[PDB]
RNA sequence: AUAAUAGUAAAGAUGAAAUAAAUAAUUAUAAGACUAAUAUAUGUGAAAAUAUUAAUUAAAUAUUAACUGACAUUGAGGGAUUAAAACUAGAGUAGCGAAACGGAUUCGAUACCCGUGUAGUUCUAGUAGUAAACUAUGAAUACAAUUAUUUAUAUAUAUAUAUAUAAAUAAUAAAUGAAAAUGAAAGUAUUCCACCUGAAGAGUACGUUAGCAAUAAUGAAACUCAAAACAAUAGACGG
């Protein structure tokens, strides 16, 4: 009945996937840029490419170890650059 | 052992939303108390929209009445209850998690423990000493 | 024996506060051996060993 | 041992496996 | 034009003390660089001492630690301890299996 | 001995501080001790610290956290600008007054238990003033205390039956009162937070006593006029007052009736111009901030 | 079963409130005050949820040897 | 009681693979008398309005515009195919109701379709587009992919 | 005391053996059972040297014999078949 | 995969190609296998291994109290467990995929790439006991100079830090070493086990033992040679 007619709006958007954007009728190219940001913050393009071919578990583990090391190495590099900049500012 | 059942009952009749849930709680409660078990609490959680459209016994669902039931029974009885829930067409999803009683005999439901109330005595003593 | 400690201790405390002496009490005076029914007889029927341990530990 | 040296053992193992397959085949026909 | 972008002007709170440097662009840039969600702890249940596994039936609280698609956030982003991250991830996975998240 | 001398050394006098030298939150009062070096010592990079400060530093004021670090540098910032905020407040000659009319914290007043009638409000503040306490160290305030309070059971099981037996046989509404007093009476002797870290009064911003008039060659000054700056061109959202920057402090400016037309004209560059203000009152909040109220004196 | 029927009615009733977890509801001390009172008063406590002190004083002739003492004092 | 099929919205779906681009334009049809049927439960009504039937109107690939073999998976092939779709939607009077765009994968035609819709070629369709979404299908474990190619 | 330790181990051995009889592929807990049985042998071997009278009393009450204690034991596959540990 | 629906004429693949009412889209149904984020295999486990959820059973941590009173270490033989492949029997078989048959590439292409795709990959009950089964580093005990970072327990308070004691990891002193480096061991010492004695022949031959089988374990000699190997150095070269 109408009870099943007036409660479909929330119901429709209650089962959201999180990969949708409400287009800005003024700047429609800014909504496509927002959608792209979601894809990259959920690694959707990377996951899709990584699922095209099978990789042996040993190789998967090696790549995961190396990637983590590079991430941590970059964080250690940036920490040292900040110290350099601070030291330079104070005249060291 | 203390167990915490969370069941998602089907809401077939929009006029009587809390009908199958009441009928189901009575069935489960009777199994527990008729097999040397104790029912410690029954916390209704209300009608909620399912995270997705779910299926059960060749039927689809978009909403369900959520309810929690904290009960004490033996492992054999707990498995019997789970078997009946997994077969009942009314139940869409059912989970039974053990609540450890090694350190204290009186534990509240996870919902209540999340709010800081660790024991049922704390809940009752906040309904008598302050209500 | 369907008789329970709580119920029996609720008759020795009501008969001792009402004056009634049904034959149940005489039986209760045999179930427990408590010939005399006073306020200082229920206190000696419900004594817990822990109490004795607490005094031995202080000594 | 280095890969270079391992490769000599690899060749010997291959030739032994090749010879045992060859012998097996003969037994099948001769049987 | 009588208008400036908010990103190019600093609003000094009321009751606070200031230096002449607080009106410069360096202050604007310095505030962006050192802008961290440090106030989360006081608003972060999982950084308060509660056991995250007690929230397995409360999807609303758990949904604060997953992305828009439901991907559990790395500890680098949540800032939780190893134990709480481990417990929180278990809670979310259990919540997903029950049919609540 | 060397240990005795060290404890009294000028470096020992500076209280340990690890607060961020670069803080971007709300600043209400000084956080670091300003260190000053004389011009002669500055010429030789001598500041009385462990190591020479880099010659690039031309200021004579700095604030530091660590004398030395694993990075082989001193952690310092060459700034001493909170002193000018205090001296500018002194020049405005506005005494700090209590908006609640409390006793002056800098005078040894003979106080009585007028506010001590809230014994149950503050005796439990020790366990309930735990806004930012650990989930288990705060829980150690439950068993540790329970044993301490439970050790006074015999004392209160005799005093209560010897001083107020009627209440024990009639009602506990008064028994609870005798309990709150008992613990406090047995706790005043104890030392629970005997040292209070809360800011005392102005915190040292001003030691001026209200009442004195400012004599001037043109007569007694009745209204204090101080140059300032308007920060926003639109009143604080949800508030009926704008914000001004007067003497290193942000004040709430109340206008006579209307807002000068230079506001609309200037817009978001209103801070580029200097206006004259009158400082109505100055109050101190518990956070350690100063609540300065001003009035936009406009040429008329 | 009698208790079960009364509990089901009282929890699944329109008047009853249900934990819908849609908002951070607002309002420890209550349960902490019962502990403080039961620690100081002990046997002579007014809390509905008392501690073992009361049961110990009963079996130790203390709650009775004090009731008589108080009454004797009143005399 | 009477079939009252009506269009509620249109779905512009684009599948952008490595070798081709497929663009489908569909209509979300709703029988506005479904609730007037007999023996219809509240669940069946809500379930019918949560997944409304869809009818395909325009189906295009890069080979329909004459691009052959290796050229089908290039940027230019997708841009022209996107234009032909935006034109066929105006030549069929299907630009009256709101359009929801669903993009599927991340080939070279994904950025061509977006450029053709935020540009002159899609100045009519873009005005009706109300929601954009991604429908890339990922597997949580699932079937074993083919072995890596040794090239 | 060695007699008490052997008795306490006996309870756990009995419980662990029952588990293995229902989980014959649980090799991790089969390994634990083997080690526990061997530990009980070691404690009783010391008891025989320390207090022979108590030793013989203890093993008689636990249902064991001198051979079960002194002989090398590995709870191997032949033992599982010669004493029908799993039944059939 | 099958069916329906409208909707069409190409689709799929590749370096480019070609081999075998569709493709795409929206529904409905079935089947098998796998387990996205979290995630560091951090941790756990004797190793092999182990990361979707719940339950049952079993095992696993620290401190304190009491207790036993050297009951310990190591461990030949022996025993148990042991990836992937392989095999025996019965189910299963979506996807992947030795082989085989085709399409390409190429001077040729028994290949690399593509198609069709059998065994196998899955489950149950077994056989077998092999891997670069690797930290290429057996186990135990006593001991030795620092820093940093986490974790744990404890302590204190002017309540959130501070102070302690262990563990882990990282970088080091000393020491050791052919050096590369190791760093609480590859240091200083002690105890027990395994193993090695030029290269090639060879982990082969023969015999034996075990296995349904493939095989696994054990394991030589002759002939020939003055070689052979490791770390590091400076070059040359690198599609
Ligand atoms: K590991
Ligand atoms: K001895
Ligand atoms: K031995
Ligand atoms: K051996
Ligand atoms: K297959
Ligand atoms: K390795
Ligand atoms: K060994
Ligand atoms: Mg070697
Ligand atoms: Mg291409
Ligand atoms: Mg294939
Ligand atoms: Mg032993
Ligand atoms: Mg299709
Ligand atoms: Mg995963
Ligand atoms: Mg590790
Ligand atoms: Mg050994
Ligand atoms: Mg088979
Ligand atoms: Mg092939
Ligand atoms: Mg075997
Ligand atoms: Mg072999
Ligand atoms: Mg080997
Ligand atoms: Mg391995
Ligand atoms: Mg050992
Ligand atoms: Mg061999
Ligand atoms: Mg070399």
């Amino acid at each position: 009945a109408e009870i099943a007619r007036s409660s479909v709006e929330n119901a429709q958007m209650r089962f959201n996937s999180g990969k949708s954007i409400i287009v800005n009728k003024n700047n429609p190219a800014e909504s496509f840029k927002r959608l792209n940001r979601i894809m990259f913050e959920n690694n959707i393009p990377g996951d899709k490419r990584s699922q095209r071919f099978y990789m042996k578990p040993g190789k998967v583990a090696e790549l995961k170890r190396s990637q983590r090391h590079r991430k941590e190495f970059m964080m250690g590099f940036k920490r040292l650059i900040e110290i350099v900049k601070d030291a330079k500012r104070k005249g060291y | 052992m203390l167990y915490e059942l969370i069941g998602l009952v089907r809401i077939t009749n929009s006029n009587a939303p809390k009908l199958e849930a009441k009928e189901l709680s009575s069935t489960i409660g009777k199994l527990i108390i008729q097999n040397r078990g104790v029912v410690r609490d029954i916390v209704p959680m209300g009608i909620r929209y399912l995270p997705k459209i779910m299926k059960k016994d060749q039927e689809k669902h978009f909403r369900a009445y959520h309810f929690l039931m904290l009960f004490d029974s033996s492992a054999a009885v707990q498995s019997e209850i789970l078997r009946t829930l997994k077969k009942d067409p009314r139940v869409i999803r059912s989970s039974i998690v053990k609540v450890d009683l090694d350190k204290q005999l009186d534990r509240a439901s996870s919902l209540h423990r999340s709010l800081g109330k660790k024991s049922i005595l704390e809940l009752v003593n906040e309904d008598y000493q302050s209500i | 024996e369907k008789t329970t400690l709580l119920r029996d201790i609720r008759t020795i405390q009501d008969a001792l506060s009402s004056g009634s002496t049904p034959k149940e009490l005489l039986e209760i005076k045999q179930r427990y051996g408590i010939q005399d029914f006073s306020q200082e007889t229920v206190r000696q029927l419900l004594q817990l060993d822990i109490s004795g341990l607490e005094v031995n530990l202080e000594k | 041992d280095s890969v270079m040296r391992k490769r000599k053992k690899k060749m010997k193992k291959h030739k032994l496996r090749k010879r045992r397959k060859r012998e097996k085949a003969e037994r099948r026909k001769l049987s | 034009t009588k208008k400036i972008d908010q990103s190019l002007s600093k609003k000094l709170p009321k009751g606070t003390i200031y230096d002449p440097f607080d009106f410069s662009m360096g202050r604007i840039h310095l505030d962006r660089k050192y802008q961290a969600n440090k106030n989360s702890n006081r608003n972060d249940i999982m950084k308060s001492g509660a056991n995250p596994l007690e929230f397995y039936a409360r999807p609303r609280i758990l949904s604060r630690y997953v992305t828009s698609t439901g991907r559990i956030q790395h500890r680098d982003i949540t800032g939780l301890s190893a134990k709480n991250q481990r417990r929180l991830s278990k809670a979310i996975r259990r919540c997903q299996a029950i049919g609540l998240m | 001995t060397l240990a005795e001398l060290l404890g009294r050394s000028r470096i020992a006098q500076v209280a340990n501080n690890h607060k961020p030298l670069t803080y971007t939150g709300k600043k209400f009062h000084p956080t670091h001790q300003i260190i000053e070096t004389k011009p002669s010592t500055l010429y030789r990079q001598e500041w009385g610290l462990k190591s020479a400060i880099p010659s690039k530093i031309k200021s004579r004021y700095l604030v530091y956290n660590d004398l030395d670090t694993l990075e082989r540098i001193t952690t310092f910032e060459p700034r001493g600008g909170t002193q000018w905020n205090r001296l500018r407040f002194q020049e405005m000659g506005v005494p700090i007054v209590s908006n609640i009319g409390r006793q002056n914290p800098f005078f040894k007043y003979i106080s009585r238990p007028e506010d001590e009638s809230h014994a149950k409000l503050s005796l439990f503040k020790e366990m309930k003033g735990d806004t930012d306490i650990s989930p288990a160290a705060m829980k150690k305030r439950l068993k540790k205390i329970t044993a301490l309070i439970r050790s006074f059971q015999d004392e209160f099981k005799e005093w209560l039956v010897e001083n107020h037996p009627d209440e024990l046989k009639l009602n506990s509404n008064k028994l609870e009162d005798y309990v709150v007093k008992f613990l406090n009476k047995k706790l005043e002797t104890k030392t629970n937070k005997k040292f209070n870290t809360e800011i005392i009064g102005t915190g040292g911003l001003s030691y001026s006593l209200p009442g004195k008039l400012k004599n001037s060659p043109n007569g007694v000054i009745q209204r204090t006029v101080v140059p300032g700056r308007i920060l926003n061109v639109v009143k604080e959202n949800n508030d009926n007052k704008w914000l001004a920057a007067i003497g290193g402090f942000v004040a709430d400016v109340v206008f006579f009736q209307s807002p000068p037309s230079s506001f609309n004209s200037m817009g978001d560059f209103i801070r580029m111009k200097t206006f004259l203000f009158e400082i109505l009152e100055a109050s101190m909040e518990k956070n350690g901030s100063v609540s300065m109220h001003a009035r936009l004196l406009e040429p008329q | 079963e009698s208790q079960l029927l009364k509990k089901i009615d009282k929890v699944f009733n329109d008047e009853t409130e249900e934990f819908t977890d849609a908002y951070d509801v607002t309002s420890g001390n209550t349960t902490l005050q019962t502990q403080i009172n039961n620690a100081i008063m002990g046997s002579l406590s007014n809390e509905k949820f008392f501690d073992i002190s009361l049961v110990d004083s009963y079996l130790n002739k203390d709650l009775k040897n004090i009731s008589n003492k108080i009454d004797s004092k009143l005399n | 009681y009477k079939p009252k099929e009506e269009v509620v919205k249109y779905i512009l779906h684009g599948k952008f693979t490595k070798n081709n681009t497929h663009l489908t334009f569909s209509s979300v049809v709703e029988d506005k008398n479904f609730h007037k049927n007999k023996g219809l439960t509240y669940n069946d009504t809500m379930l019918y309005y949560l997944n409304l039937p869809q009818k395909v109107k325009i189906s295009l690939s890069t080979g329909c515009l004459g691009f052959r073999k290796a050229a089908r998976g290039e940027y230019e092939a997708a841009f022209q195919t996107s234009g032909r779709m935006f034109e066929l939607i105006k030549e069929k009077n299907m630009l009256n109701k709101d359009i929801e765009v669903v993009m599927d994968d991340f080939g070279k035609g994904r950025a061509a379709f977006i450029s053709a819709l935020v540009g002159k070629e899609g100045a009519s369709v873009v005005k009706k587009v109300v929601k954009i979404s991604d429908a890339t299908k990922l597997k949580f474990g699932g079937v074993r992919s083919p072995k890596m190619r040794r090239l | 005391s060695s007699e008490v330790q052997a008795a306490c181990m006996t309870v756990r051995i009995q419980n662990m053996a029952n588990h293995i009889k229902e989980h014959r592929k649980d090799f991790a807990n089969t390994r634990n059972l083997r080690i526990l049985v061997q530990q009980r042998q070691a404690i009783l071997r010391y008891l025989k040297r320390d207090n022979p009278e108590k030793y013989y009393w203890t093993i008689q009450k636990l249902g064991l014999n001198d051979a079960a204690i002194t002989d090398e034991f590995n709870m191997d596959r032949r033992y599982m078949q010669d004493y029908e540990f799993f039944g059939d």
